[PDB]
């Protein structure tokens, strides 16, 4: 009697994920006219109102 | 331009402006002082995310 069994197995799997996001915001003011404390308080760089 | 701080009068209930001692003598060697006022606040913000 002759009997011989052959079995071969192989597995492969790769998963990849990448995400990138950016957001930039700027605000510039320009005031000319006023010397009293009113323009000094208005010269606050920190809300455009 | 700097004589504008504050001025009050309680007896007559009179609130007025910086009229007291508002004059600046220009020291021959100076051509002109040219009082003016400008205040430019520029904010440059650049937020980057990677």
């Amino acid at each position: 009697g002759v009997s011989v069994g052959k079995c071969r197995g192989i597995l492969n799997e790769i998963k990849d994920r990448n995400k990138r996001d950016t957001m930039v915001e700027d605000l510039v003011v320009l005031v000319r006219g006023g010397a009293s404390e009113h323009i000094t308080t208005l010269a606050y760089q920190e809300l455009p109102t | 331009g700097e004589w504008r701080e504050l001025r009050y009068d309680s007896t007559c209930e009179r609130l007025y402006y910086g009229d007291d001692e508002k004059y600046f003598r220009k020291p021959y060697n100076f051509l002109k002082y040219h009082f003016e006022a400008l205040a430019d606040t520029g904010i440059s913000s650049e937020f980057y995310d990677n």
